[PDB]
RNA sequence: GAAAAGGAGUGGCUCUGACGGGGUCAGAACUGGAACGGACGCGGGGAUCCCGACUGUUUACUAGAAACACAGCGU
RNA sequence: GGGGGGCCCGGGGGCGGACCGCGCGUCCCCGGCCGCCCCUGAAAAGCCGGGGGGCCCGCGCGCCGUACCGACCGC
RNA sequence: ACCGGGAAGGGGCGUGCCCGCCCGUCGAACGGGGAGCCGGCGGAGACUCCGGCAGGCGCGGGCGGAGACGCGCCC
């Protein structure tokens, strides 16, 4: 049986801080805790280990990511714009 | 392209309803070096060291060797399974013609 | 300390590498002392017999029981 | 009865490696004895997991054949990890000669 | 399409304790319980450099056993031999007779090197720079 | 009065970094003979979190050239390394995110990081967590290359000024509100003796130029002049304009 | 908010049931100045107004606060 | 998975050194996991392995501390 | 007196060759560290004495396995 209706993880702080800090910790400490695809696993084991740092816990790979999710939307925009940059250089 | 996959898509179902083949790696060494593949599949990625190793027993026993095109998970998808599949070997065609590889 | 098979016992008394034997009586206990360790061999009274006559005479040896 | 003892060392702070355990002795004593750190035994240079065969005790005190294993590269490498070796550098005399 | 584990082919072997050394396969046996196993003779020790400035540097060393064939990586490399001429079951718990098949492939593998036979076979695998 | 708080971290003692247990100082690979005629190739061994440092590093093997042996290299690292991959240095290395090549060949459009502003100087700019430079145009007559850098600016730099291809991984550590105390004193407890902040007008006159008074003010204007003297260069320093409005493009 | 506010039961003895040798939990008869957390240990409660959001810090030896700090916000 | 094996495991047993059972807990150390961080939790002597190349019996172990005490600081 | 790398900075041996970039036998009686247990004796000492049983560091008189794995040195 569900056991909060809003709060969710940030049942944790109780009545301190204020509603918009834990509105938006709501959002980032999901997103911290999740469980990302291995870009060489291919299985959904990647954890974080510290700022930055993420491991499969399959693989046993370490990568260097974002410093609550795997990836960013910058660095996908990156990639994305080098690639086609190098693929240029082609004739 | 959209033709080409929907023929590519219809003979890997043909062979696992009618026609032998397996699943893995492991499987995949011990019938290509016996001259039984007929076909060798491979998803895009492969580990690049295991890769290097079934192109040269593949040159050796003249088994034909392609690459799908789309991750480990997807070969799972398209051959029917809950689990990612890195290497596909087919053993006996039954009623696919294999022509679209 | 440790224990020993009887062949092994008078092959260290045949090289000179027992210092003094004690037998105990209780089942026997023989109790050599070489340079390194102390070694005890339990056997009955009837086998004990004919191990002392085999003796070296260069071994010392000792009795005890109370 | 009253079974307390007193500290055994130079001196009572408790650190990692002043840690006792206690044993009756053969007067109806009880006695306190010291309990040694176990080192790690050695780790694979490539996958930093143990190596198979070699006691967790430290070298100095272990004859020669027991501190080594019976392979190429025995006590460096994990035994997958040779096996990952030798099919590169062979692989690659294969590829960057004869196209 | 064609099997390749056929007599002749020199192989790398991958396990056990001549891991990474090269040898030949005198015997293909067939398959039932156990797996898939091959009669196998390879060498040991390759000889020393020889200054000018020496027959107990330069000599050979051979192993002949049954090997899991999942425990060999074949190469195209090719090698012609009479061994199987004298190795059957000789090598199979015949201990009277294996010690001594070793020192008649010595022998072999003394002589063509001096002729200067099978370059690719008798060099060393560089491994781990 | 007394030295003020500003005049009293210059001396050293309590306020100097707290660098014990830190992996090294960050830096590109050494430029040499076979970079400038070529490029060679390392391999990515760890990634690694540093105290006090927000985006991570990387140890990186690389084979000695003028000897036998590795030498290791500590790089920060691009988003998307990876254990085991393999980078490269020197003119002719690859577009990849990881490799590190002269500004001059990068074409424009690129992101880079960790940016040389004089040749072989091993890298001054945009290292921080998130960050990036992009090259803007490149002027083949004069040999410069013009940047933008994380702040905005733009500037000119030489051509043979190296770069690595990427951005700063860690992005997006600021998004994060740090709720307690207790948070931002483990923050600066792996950097510097800075926290907590106690306000001027907080103080007595001997304290601080702020100091004092029935009511707690400032008294006069908190802009103070571009020439002013130490013990008395506190507020806001030559300020342009001060306030809060819009409107700004 | 909340132990909100408020209520009821609680000993001794003779027994019964449940859990896979072990304590606990549940129930009943009988009995005692109309007693039972029998010593010990152990919140009084509620309706409001002012100040500071909160945990934290301080005038060692007359000031513990509404003062300082703080996350957040801005220049 | 199932069948058969290898290595580690500050521990236990039997023989040496030399009375018999059964239980609930408590403390201490160890194990495999899981959780947490804008915090990621010393260094070196010393000792050992790998790759490549070149090639049983005797004797001894120096220097310094070691009694006692809350007998200490507050005249 | 205070401040400091930019200095032709030392070793192995056996002549004679060869190798070499540049401090500290300062700083912990809780960190690291080769190795100790039982019994007994005295007015006052004991992991130190005596008896017994050990441990550490020194000095002198190429094979087996299918495999995981099992069974002198110098740079
Ligand atoms: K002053
Ligand atoms: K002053
Ligand atoms: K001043
Ligand atoms: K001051
Ligand atoms: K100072
Ligand atoms: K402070
Ligand atoms: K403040
Ligand atoms: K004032
Ligand atoms: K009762
Ligand atoms: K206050
Ligand atoms: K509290
Ligand atoms: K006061
Ligand atoms: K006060
Ligand atoms: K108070
Ligand atoms: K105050
Ligand atoms: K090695
Ligand atoms: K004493
Ligand atoms: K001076
Ligand atoms: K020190
Ligand atoms: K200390
Ligand atoms: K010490
Ligand atoms: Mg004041
Ligand atoms: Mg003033
Ligand atoms: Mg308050
Ligand atoms: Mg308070
Ligand atoms: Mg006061
Ligand atoms: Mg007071
Ligand atoms: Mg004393
Ligand atoms: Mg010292
Ligand atoms: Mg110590
Ligand atoms: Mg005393």
């Amino acid at each position: 049986a569900k056991r909060t209706k809003k709060v969710g993880l940030t049942g944790k702080y109780g009545t301190r801080y204020g509603r918009a800090a834990r509105k938006q910790l709501l959002k980032i400490e999901t997103s911290q805790k999740a469980k990302y695809t291995c870009p060489f696993c291919a299985k959904d084991k990647v954890r974080r280990t510290a700022c930055g740092i993420w491991t499969c816990r399959s693989c046993s790979k370490t990568m260097a990511g974002g410093a609550y999710s795997l990836h960013t939307e910058p660095a996908n925009a990156a990639r994305a714009t080098i690639r086609r940059l190098r693929l240029a250089r082609e004739d | 392209t959209k033709k080409a996959q929907d023929s590519i898509s219809l003979t890997l179902t043909l062979v696992v309803k009618s026609g032998k083949y397996t699943l893995g790696t492991d499987q995949a060494i011990r019938n290509i070096r016996d001259g039984k593949a007929q076909l060798v599949f491979m998803a895009n990625n492969c580990p690049p060291l295991v890769k290097s190793q079934v192109d040269y027993l593949c040159h050796l026993s003249k088994t034909p060797v392609r690459v799908f095109a789309g991750s480990s998970r997807e070969l799972g998808i398209a051959v029917g399974r809950q689990f990612n599949v890195s290497i596909m070997t087919i053993l006996e065609a039954g009623d696919a013609d294999l022509t679209s590889i | 300390p440790n224990t020993i098979t009887e062949e092994n016992l008078m092959k260290m008394i045949a090289d000179g590498r027992g210092k003094k034997l004690v037998v105990k009586s209780c089942k026997v206990k023989l109790k050599l002392r070489t340079a390194k360790y102390l070694y005890t061999l339990t056997v009955p009274n009837a086998d004990d017999a004919k191990s002392i006559v085999k003796g070296c005479k260069d071994k010392v040896e000792v009795q005890y029981v109370n | 009865a009253d079974c307390r003892v007193t500290c055994r060392f130079h001196s009572t702070y408790r650190t990692r490696s002043k840690i006792v355990r206690y044993k009756r002795t053969p007067g109806n004593r009880l006695t306190s004895l010291r309990v040694k750190k176990l080192p790690n035994a050695p780790h694979c240079a490539e996958t930093g997991k143990q190596i198979h065969g070699i006691p967790r005790v430290i070298p100095q005190h272990l004859t020669r054949q027991q501190r080594k294993v019976s392979r190429p590269y025995g006590g460096k490498l994990c035994g997958s990890a040779l096996r990952a070796h030798i099919l590169e550098s062979f692989l690659n005399e294969e590829n960057q000669a004869l196209r | 399409s064609q099997p390749i584990i056929k007599p002749g082919l020199v192989c790398i072997v991958l396990q056990g304790r001549h891991a990474g050394k090269k040898a030949v396969i005198v015997e293909a046996l067939p398959h039932n319980e156990r797996g898939s196993y091959a009669i196998v003779a390879g060498i040991a020790a390759l000889p020393r450099r020889i200054t000018n400035s020496a027959v107990c540097r330069g000599r050979v060393r051979s192993f002949v056993k049954c090997m899991n064939v999942n425990h060999l990586m074949p190469t195209s490399c090719r090698l012609e031999n009479n061994y199987k001429d004298f190795i059957s079951t000789q090598t199979v718990a015949d201990v009277t007779k294996r010690r001594e098949i070793i020192e008649t492939v010595n022998k072999d593998f003394q002589r063509r090197i001096l002729e200067h036979r099978d370059t690719w076979f008798f060099t060393k695998l560089p491994i781990d720079a | 009065g007394r030295r003020i708080r500003v005049q009293r971290k210059g001396a050293g003692s309590v306020f100097r970094a707290h660098v014990a247990r830190r992996l090294g100082a960050a830096k590109l690979r050494a430029n040499d003979f076979a970079e400038r005629t070529g490029s060679v190739r390392g391999v990515v061994k760890a990634i690694l979190h540093d105290r006090g440092r927000g985006a991570p590093l990387a140890r990186v093997q690389f084979p000695n050239m003028r000897g036998e042996g590795r030498v290791n290299e500590l790089f920060i690292a691009p988003e998307g390394m990876y254990t085991g991959q393999e980078v490269f240095s020197g003119n002719k290395a690859t577009l990849h995110i990881g490799n590190i090549l002269p500004v001059g060949n990068i074409p424009e459009g690129t992101y880079v990081c960790n940016v040389e502003e004089k040749p072989m100087d091993r890298g001054c700019l945009a290292r921080a967590s998130g960050t990036y430079c992009l090259v803007v145009a490149h002027n083949m007559e004069t040999n410069k290359t013009r940047i933008r850098l994380p702040s905005g600016q733009k500037k000119l730099i030489s051509s043979k000024a190296r770069a690595m291809i990427g951005l700063v991984a860690g992005g997006g550590r600021t998004d994060k509100p740090l709720l307690k105390a207790g948070n931002a004193y483990h923050k600066y407890k792996a950097k510097r003796n800075c926290w907590p902040v106690v306000r001027g007008v907080a103080m007595n006159p001997v304290d601080h130029p702020h100091g004092g008074g029935n009511h707690q003010h400032i008294g006069v204007s908190s802009c103070v002049p571009r020439n002013a003297v130490p013990g008395q260069k506190v507020g806001l320093i030559a300020a342009r304009r001060t306030g809060c409005s819009g409107g700004k493009r």
